[PDB]
């Protein structure tokens, strides 16, 4: 599903006009181009089954960064691609753990944000000084100024 | 490969794959061979409908549980209800899938045996292992000590943990539990002309306990208040009409639980064989498990029950310790949550008793090392 | 913006992170096998009289003797600082466990098959 | 016997990695060979020691890290 | 460096760095592996809970002190409490301190021996010395004279000294301390219905014994207003609720101290030991013991303690000596204070036994000059 979003990623825009054509076929009378809960659920009891309404809302909080609740075009198509799941075992926590050792240079048990400056110019990627504060927020939760092992797992939690 | 967490309980099977949240298919575990004659030829009538299937046709079945009281009484029958788990609710061949069956605590070891010796012959699984039911209920809730009353449907028992370390000579099991509230709703309903009879009818009756009762704060101004007013009586109408109305019978049935003397037996009720388990416990751990008293199974969820269990024992218990009833709303399933969640662990895919192992040692296994 | 970009930075951060460490452990390796080989004194196997092949032969064995002593002792140095590493982990565990057991994601049923038994083969993605 | 246990291990190691050596009777290509056995035993002993430096440092690191975690988590 | 204060002692560990004003880490010295079976998986459950941390998990523990009278017992927990020690609560390697325990008078050699040979091969501190645990609360006080009575836990000594002089011919150790206390308050409180038989009950005891218990000035007379009035009775709250009312139990119990027969000792009171330890000394030194008499000891901190003995000894005493009883307010930590005192002088710099003199002359070069 993630992965078939990103496989999508490289398609046009008007994929999204066949999916909403698609979701049409299924349960015909959407307007808005928002699937609430009781679009999803009519459509998958169409289809025999029932997602909760839990999921469904904790999905559009997690896809949610500005707390709009709703969901933009990207956004829908994200909301789209959640209703299964495929990130499988978070890649794995060893290499991760042994990443996160290599990452310490000074050895002192933690990351700060000059070692992830330094990490991403490594890197080399086109990135800006924005998305650095987005990962250093994403990864610092307490704003320390430093990484810990359990908020090093937690950024890297669900990551493959 | 994943592994498959069965549940077999008393009323309901619960069975899904490790790792969700809630069981995939729960089905009332009842097998019933039709009891007429049947003259229409060619109409495809199988001899035994079980599952949901005799749900809808029980009109002209005789259903009848395979599991009495924990204890799984008509071996024939308890296979039949495996197969139709494994291979049409799951659908999924057994002999790619680890299980994890549940057992009550204290029951005959004979049961367990022939559970483990079935489940490496019939139906020939890689490995499987059997775990004690209040575990995984306190599993789910996220504890890791806490004493969990597991009232299911079979036997209500309670079992004290502390600190992962269970108190073997602290488990009090007894007997009562929905059946038995059904059978006393079923003979409190006569008391106003409706009479069911009927192994079918039980259901009905099973029904009604259901939507409409609920447990009662206090028992005596319930019974002053039913008796003068008629703001309690609530109707309910049966699967042809004939709406029937329950009035005192309401708080009446499940009111059992706290005294067993209605049904005629002699123990005390669960609000007294909790505080009964605690003080069999040591004195160090008496207020941890005090504060984690945690509910589970079908039968606590009554309207009510939370606080009349609290009222109970703070009655019972020094007026010094707090006095908290952990309920979650995923009462029902938590026995399952927790053997999804003990299935899914890294540390216990060493645990399971290995094909070869049972072949080397007999089903006398499941006693030894690999509880 | 959207988490996919983020999401492909830090797979990009993770996956140089690798690649340094595989070219860190390599450098590593050679030069401890550089250091391993200096260590080690040369062989001189000719031009030596049987007595005195003897001779080297047995402080060959006294120093082989010294060196087993000393891998010896470092090597139960270092069998104790894993039982005290492993003693921290296990404290670590427990100041670290108790309700902090990750839960699978399989709350959601089989929506796919579904879709594909009811709308045929045009659910594409699965 | 815990410490017994130690000494006898290292008394052993002594004459385990060790073994008895008698050079009296070896001749010259004999002699040649059993040299080339114990600079190889030296050789295979120094790869040792450096692994278990490389582990005791690793070992330090990861130690470090936990008392980091143990100090955060209170 | 600094050098490392440790005191063994028998009850509680007290530790720290020498020339420091207290203890850094004081805790219990008990062991106690677990008793039940345990459940959880994957809970983290070790084999041995050691220390403070033992004090908590206490309900489903088996708590065994290693070190019974002074001499030690139980050779692997005494190891284990030192390694404990050491790594967790000093966090200081020892390879790079010198210690300095402590012994009681009189103990058996091979007790000693067996200290220093852990100390110089297991732990392989650079160099330890042994003192005894009297001239240490000597120090503590800033005296050079004086007879002290350290009543530990887990025995009672009263070591005359004069001028720096030790008199080895005088010194009597009795066997009798603040176990033996605990044990036989927990028999006496039997006659009001309140049984502690677990060995996890005995520190509830030794609470019990901490908080109320006190020594009666006049016995006769306290027992004698105990069972009149009511004044005396002073209640307390066990871990769980249930408050329990301590009456006569209160000054009976310490006061075996003074009367041994109660626990069926022969031997008699603190109180004429000491009298008798003074009149072994020399007839021109009698005067100064009077005057300078020192208490040490946890045991010695019961409220009203200092006025009893004195009372006693001036009964016993010739009317024209003046008796004067030193009851510092940091009597607990006395003796590891003199220790500090004494390790962080310069003459006492070369006394150590240095590890190359343990490796000429064996672990019997404890009891050679270097004491
Ligand atoms: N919502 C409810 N209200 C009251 N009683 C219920 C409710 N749901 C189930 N029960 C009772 O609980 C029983 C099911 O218990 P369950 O937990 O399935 O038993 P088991 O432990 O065998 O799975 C039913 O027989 C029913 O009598
Ligand atoms: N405040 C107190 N009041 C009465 N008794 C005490 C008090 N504190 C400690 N004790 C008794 O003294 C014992 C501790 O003695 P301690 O001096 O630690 O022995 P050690 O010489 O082995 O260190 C405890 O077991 C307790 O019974
Ligand atoms: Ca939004
Ligand atoms: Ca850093
Ligand atoms: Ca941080
Ligand atoms: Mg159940
Ligand atoms: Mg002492």
């Amino acid at each position: 599903d993630d992965i078939y979003k990103a496989a999508v990623e490289q398609l046009t825009e008007e994929q999204k006009n066949e999916f909403k054509a698609a979701f049409d076929i299924f349960v015909l009378g959407a307007e808005d181009g928002c699937i609430s809960t009781k679009e999803l659920g009519k459509v998958m009891r169409m289809l025999g089954q029932n997602p909760t309404p839990e999921e469904l809302q904790e999905m559009i909080d997690e896809v949610d960064e500005d707390g709009s609740g709703t969901v933009d075009f990207d956004e829908f198509l994200v909301m789209m691609v959640r209703c299964m799941k495929d990130d499988s075992k978070g890649k794995s926590e060893e290499e991760l753990s042994d990443l996160f050792r290599m990452f310490d240079k000074n050895a002192d048990g933690y990351i700060d944000l000059d070692e992830l400056k330094m990490m991403l110019q490594a890197t080399g990627e086109t990135i800006t000084e924005d998305d650095i504060e987005e990962l250093m927020k994403d990864g610092d939760k307490n704003n320390d100024g430093r990484i810990d092992y359990d908020e090093f797992l937690e950024f890297m939690k669900g990551v493959e | 490969t994943t592994a498959l967490v069965c549940d077999n309980g008393s009323g309901l099977v619960k069975a899904g794959f490790a790792g969700d949240d809630a069981p995939r298919a729960v089905f009332p575990s009842i097998v019933g061979r039709p009891r007429h004659q049947g003259v229409m030829v060619g109409m495809g009538q199988k001899d035994s409908y079980v599952g949901d299937e005799a749900q809808s046709k029980r009109g002209i079945l005789t259903l009848k549980y395979p599991i009495e009281h924990g204890i799984i009484t008509n071996w024939d029958d308890m296979e039949k209800i495996w197969h139709h788990t494994f291979y049409n609710e799951l659908r999924v061949a057994p002999e790619e899938h680890p299980t994890l069956l549940t057992e009550a605590p204290l029951n005959p070891k004979a049961n367990r045996e022939k559970m483990t010796q079935i489940m490496f012959e019939t139906f020939n699984v890689p490995a499987m292992y059997v775990a004690i039911q209040a575990v995984l209920s306190l599993y789910a809730s996220g504890r890791t000590t806490g004493i969990v009353l597991d009232s299911g449907d079979g036997v209500t028992h309670n079992v004290p943990i502390y600190e992962g370390y269970a108190l073997p000579h602290a488990i009090m099991r007894l007997d009562l539990a929905g059946r038995d509230l059904t059978d006393y709703l079923m003979k409190i309903l006569t008391e106003r002309g409706y009479s069911f009879v009927t192994t079918a009818e039980r259901e009905i009756v099973r029904d009604i306990k259901e939507k409409l009762c609920y447990v009662a704060l206090d028992f005596e101004n319930e019974m002053a208040t039913a008796a003068s007013s008629s703001s309690l009586e609530k109707s309910y109408e049966l699967p042809d009409g004939q709406v029937i109305t329950i009035g005192n019978e309401r708080f009446r049935c499940p009111e059992t639980l706290f005294q067993p003397s209605f049904i005629g037996m002699e123990s005390a009720g669960i609000h007294e064989t909790t505080y009964n388990s605690i003080m069999k416990c040591d004195i160090d751990i008496r207020k941890d498990l005090y504060a984690n008293n945690v509910l589970s199974g079908g039968t606590t969820m009554y309207p009510g029950i939370a606080d009349r269990m609290q009222k109970e024992i703070t009655a019972l218990a020094p007026s010094t310790m707090k006095i908290k009833i952990i309920a979650p709303p995923e009462r029902k399933y938590s026995v399952w949550i927790g053997g999804s969640i003990l299935a899914s662990l890294s540390t216990f895919q060493q645990m399971w008793i290995s094909k070869q192992e049972y072949d080397e040692a007999g089903p006398s296994i499941v006693h030894r090392k690999c509880f | 913006i959207s988490a996919s970009r983020k999401l492909q930075l830090k797979t990009l951060m993770l996956q140089i992170a690798k690649q340094e460490m595989e070219r860190e452990a390599e450098e590593r390796r050679g030069e401890k096998g550089r250091v391993l080989r200096t260590r080690c004194q040369p062989l001189e196997l000719d031009g030596l009289g049987f007595e005195e092949l003897q001779d080297l032969c047995r402080q060959l064995h006294a120093r082989v003797d010294k060196v087993d002593e000393e891998r010896y002792d470092v090597e139960a140095k270092v069998t104790k600082n894993i039982t005290e590493i492993a003693d921290l982990t296990q404290k670590i565990y427990d100041l670290r466990g108790k309700f902090k057991r990750p839960t699978l994601r399989r709350v959601r049923i089989s929506a796919d098959a579904m879709m594909q038994a009811l709308l045929g083969t045009r659910a594409k993605e699965s | 016997g815990k410490r017994q246990t130690e000494r006898e291990k290292k008394k052993k190691i002594l004459a385990e990695r060790r073994k008895a050596l008698a050079i009296d009777h070896l001749n010259e290509d004999q002699l040649r060979e059993k040299a080339k056995e114990l600079w190889q035993s030296i050789h295979n002993l120094e790869a040792e020691k450096f692994d278990l430096q490389e582990k005791f440092k690793q070992q330090k690191y990861e130690i470090n890290v936990l008392r980091n975690r143990i100090n955060d988590n209170q």
